[PDB]
């Protein structure tokens, strides 16, 4: 009977909406309102990577902070030293509609895909001296949006449809399936310690999933449009959200509940990104508008731009041991700045 | 590598027709649902018609009945086929693949006069 | 689609269990958590430029 159970989902819905309200006690602008606004940011261009020929749609920090990577849709998948600008690899890909790229911690892999909805996994340092697609994880039926590595065997997957996945990179076969969302899976974050992940989708919400039980623990709802980006905070008891709704959010693990909401009234274009800084203070956010704002976390104000790309900023990534936010875009360069 | 071509725009009175294409320039349309939207002067952009990969469409109300979204996977082209069209439907129309995360075109501007 | 509707209620049913710490609780160890790091976060403070590994 689709009555008897619509009408139940209806009431467990009203109950999750008035026990959260009996918990949201405080705004988070009263409990900083002793803390000071930080100075204006004022960051600037250190590197302009040089080398893509089309749109970039990705980019992700190696954990040395110091070689990154980058996929365009000119076919290419960039590992870049950002320290010299010189190109470490510039890896020909097969299927150019590329959507994502993962830096594996090791440093040893990166992983990549798009529109030919495969996970591929490229192998670094070979014996002798080329770049080889070790795996392709081949077994979503829509896009890949995004992807992580948790260590070399393992990698999480989201995608377009509406299906996250944590895959066996030796065995190449998906040991895990996520499913709850019910639109298109844009992004995802892995948790500091990787025994939980956030998705964020086009149904507006954003999920928290265990790795090991495969099942969604907590849903989170406001955004009025698509959530495009995700982002964990270092201390693994929130995260925030970018979307087309315009604003980026924070979100409460422990509250079950937005915590803040970053938006100016006359920005309404979609956001793409977002990540914070080392120490949370900040949560940097690229626009559509071709910028990226730079947000006190605490105090919901715009602290500071990084404006310097003639087209919308696609990607961002803060290093590990934060000196360095990295900004990638649909002109074709990438900027790194502090 | 990579080319998302959209043609079919122009000039028309109100009550005629025009068919825009979305020409792919590999075979992305046979395994992703793609989306048509489109942008007037100073408003959203909206979705229009969608085709999931099955072929299952689905149309924004006030396009509903007037604007059949079709598909030829063998020359990866997409057809919106716009009929009895109104001043409101003035725009700029955009092919998408992958949504926010993905593919665009450059956008077809459609202009209808009364 | 009955497969999926109670796939929902069942992932309602879950979340209506969860213990929801009060909102001032987490505001105040989310502040806390940076206060305490943020004088020594780069991109808040500054990095001297001999110490910027992103040199000219």
């Amino acid at each position: 009977e689709l009555d008897q159970l619509r009408q139940e989902a209806e009431q467990l819905k009203n109950q999750i909406r008035d026990a959260r309200k009996a918990c949201a006690d405080a705004t988070l602008s009263q409990i900083t309102n002793n803390i000071d606004p930080v100075g204006r940011i004022q960051m600037r261009t250190r590197r302009t990577l040089r080398g893509h020929l089309a749109k970039i749609y990705a980019m992700h920090w190696g954990t040395d902070s110091r070689l990154l990577l980058s996929a365009s849709q000119d076919g290419k998948l960039i590992i870049w030293d950002s320290y010299t600008t010189n190109k470490v690899h510039a890896i020909p890909l097969r299927s150019s509609w590329v959507m994502t790229c993962a830096y594996a911690p090791s440093g040893n892999y990166v992983a990549c895909g798009g529109l030919d909805n495969i996970c591929s996994i490229y192998n670094l340092k070979t014996r002798e001296g080329n770049v080889r697609v070790s795996r392709e994880l081949a077994g979503h039926t829509g896009y890949l949006s995004c992807c992580r590595f948790l260590d070399d065997n393992q990698i999480v997957t989201s995608s377009g449809d509406t299906t996250c996945a944590l895959w066996d990179i030796e065995t190449g076969q998906q040991t895990t399936t996520f499913t709850g969302h019910t639109g298109d899976v844009m992004s995802l974050s892995l948790a500091p310690d990787t025994r939980l992940f956030v998705s964020g989708a086009c149904d507006a919400s954003a999920k928290l999933w265990d790795v090991r039980e495969g099942m969604c623990r907590q849903t989170f709802t406001g955004h009025e449009s698509d959530i495009n980006a995700i982002c964990f905070f270092p201390n693994g008891n929130a995260f925030a959200t970018g979307s087309d709704d315009a604003t980026c959010r924070l979100f409460d693990l422990r509250a079950d509940q937005e915590l803040m909401t970053y938006s100016h009234d006359n920005i309404i274009c979609g956001i793409t990104s977002v990540s914070f800084s080392k120490s949370g203070r900040l949560l940097l956010a690229g626009y559509d508008d071709f910028n990226c704002n730079v947000w006190d976390a605490l105090k919901a104000d715009r602290a500071g731009v990084l404006a310097g790309h003639d087209n919308r900023v696609s990607c961002l990534g803060v290093t590990d041991d934060g000196m360095a936010v990295a900004t990638g875009s649909w002109d074709s360069f990438l900027k790194i700045w502090n | 590598q990579v080319q998302l071509v959209e043609s079919g725009g122009g000039l028309v009175q109100a009550g005629g027709s025009l068919r825009l294409s979305c020409a792919a320039s590999g075979s992305i349309f046979s395994i992703n649902a793609m989306g048509w939207y489109r942008q007037a002067p100073g408003k959203q952009r909206e979705l229009v018609a969608a085709i999931t990969r099955g072929g299952r469409t689905n149309y924004a109300d006030s396009v509903k009945g007037r604007f059949t979204l079709s598909r030829d996977n063998a020359k990866n082209t997409v057809y919106l086929q716009m009929n009895s069209l109104k001043p409101e439907d003035t725009a700029v129309y955009y092919c998408n693949v992958g949504r926010s995360r993905g593919y665009w075109g450059q956008g077809t501007q459609v202009t209808v006069s009364s | 689609e009955k497969d999926k509707l109670k796939m929902e209620v069942d992932q309602l049913k879950k979340e209506v269990t969860l213990e929801r710490m009060l909102v001032s609780k987490c505001c105040e160890e989310f502040r806390d958590y940076v206060e305490e790091r943020s004088g020594e976060d780069p991109l808040v403070k500054g990095i001297p430029e001999d110490k910027n590994p992103f040199k000219e």
